[PDB]
């Protein structure tokens, strides 16, 4: 447990994590992109 | 070459169309890469 270099008043929202990946991630592969995930049938590039 | 699970291998024999007898191939490198490969191009001198 670290609470001291992750944590201070205000907040801290520097970390990530994915939800949204057009797959299952192989194991040992970095998949680092910052493409929005496609729902329904639109190309929507952006956030919305 | 290949990229089993990472560990880029090579291998290479010289023999001094295309010759018919058998030729073995002795590996000289095995470097553990453990990336993601998808095309391949040659360069030139
Ligand atoms: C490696 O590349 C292939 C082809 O683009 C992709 O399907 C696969 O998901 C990639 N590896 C990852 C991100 O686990």
């Amino acid at each position: 447990n670290s609470n001291k270099l992750d944590s201070k008043h205000s907040g801290n929202y520097d970390y990530w994590y994915r939800l949204f990946r057009k797959s299952k991630l192989k194991p040992f592969e970095r998949d680092i992109s910052t493409e929005i995930y496609q729902a329904g049938n639109k190309p929507c590039k952006g956030k919305g | 070459f290949k990229n089993i699970d990472g560990y880029f291998k090579i291998y290479s024999k010289h023999t001094p169309d295309f010759p018919q007898g058998f030729s073995a191939l002795e590996p000289l490198v095995d470097l553990p890469i453990g990336i993601n490969i998808t095309r391949f191009q040659t360069l030139l001198a």
